[PDB]
C-alpha cells in the first residue's frame, strides 16, 4: 500500500515539475532575448528636446 | 546468535518437506498470498526507480 502511494505522488510530481520546467524555459529565453535586445542598442539634445 | 537460529530453521525445514506438500497446512495459502505480494512489490519498486 505504501509503494503503491508512492508511485502515485512522484508521477503527480513528475508532471507538475515539467509544466514548471517548461515555463522556466520559456522565461529564461524571454529574458536572454531581452538582455541580448537592450546590449545591442550632453545637456545639447536634453535641451533640443524641450 | 541470528545466523544460528537461521541455520536451524533451515535445516528443521528442509528435513520435512514432503509433509509441508502433501497434506501440508493453512501454510500453503500464506505462501500464496506472500507470492502474490512480492510480484506486485518489485514492479512498484521497479516503476519508483524510473
Amino acid at each position: 500500500s505504501t509503494k503503491e502511494s508512492k508511485n502515485e505522488k512522484l508521477k503527480e510530481d513528475l508532471e507538475r515539475e515539467q509544466r514548471w520546467l517548461d515555463e522556466q524555459q520559456q522565461i529564461m529565453e524571454s529574458l536572454n532575448v531581452l538582455h541580448s535586445e537592450l546590449k545591442n542598442k550632453s545637456e545639447s539634445r536634453i535641451f533640443n528636446e524641450l | 546468535k541470528l545466523a544460528l537460529d537461521r541455520m536451524r530453521l533451515s535445516t528443521a525445514l528442509k528435513k520435512n518437506l514432503e509433509k509441508i506438500s502433501r497434506q501440508s497446512s493453512v501454510l500453503m495459502d500464506n505462501m500464496k498470498h506472500l507470492l502474490e505480494l512480492n510480484k506486485l512489490i518489485m514492479k512498484s519498486q521497479q516503476e519508483s526507480w524510473d
